[PDB]
């Protein structure tokens, strides 16, 4: 599943038993109930530009 | 950076400036509060390991505005496979003596997972390359942080599109080509160790390190970057390690 369009994940993707797929996030982010989207849990998460995010 | 533009202050917040005795050495990328990733070739001629400084939040080299943060580089970690004076395995992991403070001007770039990086990031065409390197081949270095958008090539295409030059190193599986063959836009020697940053679904990631080429913005030639995805496990294992005495440390690769 992960092989194609990142298994629908925003960040990381893990394959399991058959057609089971788990999305995950980098440290400083948590996964939303949709199971694909990652939301920041910290003030300065990695790979996001505060001055651009604050517009 | 040749053919780029000035990176607006705070839009390359993970960019590191490496200094030795106060002099411009290389670039680097911040991946968390205490680790910086740069190029192994940046440290080939170092004798004064205690005079290595990493500057975060830097933009204009002529003025101090208060957003700059200086830290001593406490450890330089290089792969066992890297040979000084050569091109392959061009990566260095730097441990800051004390953490940097995350602010609007100092933010890490995400070190991605190998899988994600190889099967998703490796296919994003364009990426940003940045530094205070020379503005032209045999030209003066920039006083303001410069940024350039460059397209990534598959190695087969790079080798086909390039002008067959002798003694020119091979493009290994630990490298990738990115840039332009028309002599208009490139990264340069002074940008060495700097980030090649990839955008994916609202977040930026570390895909490459400014490594080498056949002259800055040479026609028929692209810029060569260290393929960071190959070093994810190697970096992670070391960031989980306790500091060891001595600045330079050579670590087994793989
Ligand atoms: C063969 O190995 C070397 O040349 N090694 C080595 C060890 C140390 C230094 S240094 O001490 O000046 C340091 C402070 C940067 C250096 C310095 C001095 C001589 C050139 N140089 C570079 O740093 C080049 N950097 C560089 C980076 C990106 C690009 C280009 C050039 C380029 O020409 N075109 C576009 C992309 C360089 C060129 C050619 C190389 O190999 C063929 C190479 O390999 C690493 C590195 C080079
Ligand atoms: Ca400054």
């Amino acid at each position: 599943i992960c092989v194609n369009e990142n298994g629908g994940c925003e960040q990381y993707c893990s394959d399991h038993t058959g057609t089971k797929r788990s999305c995950r996030c980098h440290e400083g982010y948590s996964l939303l109930a949709d199971g694909v989207s990652c939301t920041p849990t910290v003030e300065y998460p990695c790979g996001k530009i505060p001055i651009l995010e604050k517009r | 950076i040749v053919g780029g533009k000035v990176c607006p202050k705070g839009e390359c917040p993970w960019q590191v400036l490496l200094l030795v005795n106060g002099a411009q050495l290389c670039g680097g990328t911040l991946i968390n509060t205490i680790w910086v990733v740069s190029a192994a070739h940046c440290f080939d001629k170092i004798k004064n390991w205690r005079n290595l400084i990493a500057v975060l939040g830097e933009h204009d080299l002529s003025e101090h505005d208060g957003d700059e943060q200086s830290r001593r580089v406490a450890q330089v970690i290089i792969p066992s496979t890297y040979v000084p004076g050569t091109t392959n395995h061009d990566i260095a992991l730097l441990r800051l003596h004390q953490p940097v403070v995350l602010t609007d001007h100092v933010v890490p770039l995400c070190l991605p997972e190998r899988t994600f990086s190889e099967r998703t990031l490796a296919f994003v065409r364009f990426s940003l390359v940045s530094g205070w390197g020379q503005l032209l081949d045999r030209g003066a270095t920039a006083l303001e942080l410069m940024v350039l958008n460059v397209p990534r090539l598959m190695t087969q295409d790079c080798l086909q599109q390039s002008r067959k030059v002798g003694d020119s190193p091979n493009i290994t599986e630990y490298m990738f080509c990115a840039g332009y063959s028309d002599g208009s836009k490139d990264s340069c020697k002074g940008d060495s160790g700097g980030p090649h940053a990839t955008h994916y679904r609202g977040t930026w990631y570390l895909t490459g390190i400014v490594s080498w080429g056949q002259g800055c913005a040479t026609v028929g030639h692209f810029g060569v970057y260290t393929r960071v995805s190959q070093y994810i496990e190697w970096l992670q294992k070391l960031m989980r390690s306790e500091p060891r005495p001595g600045v330079l440390l050579r670590a087994p690769f793989p």
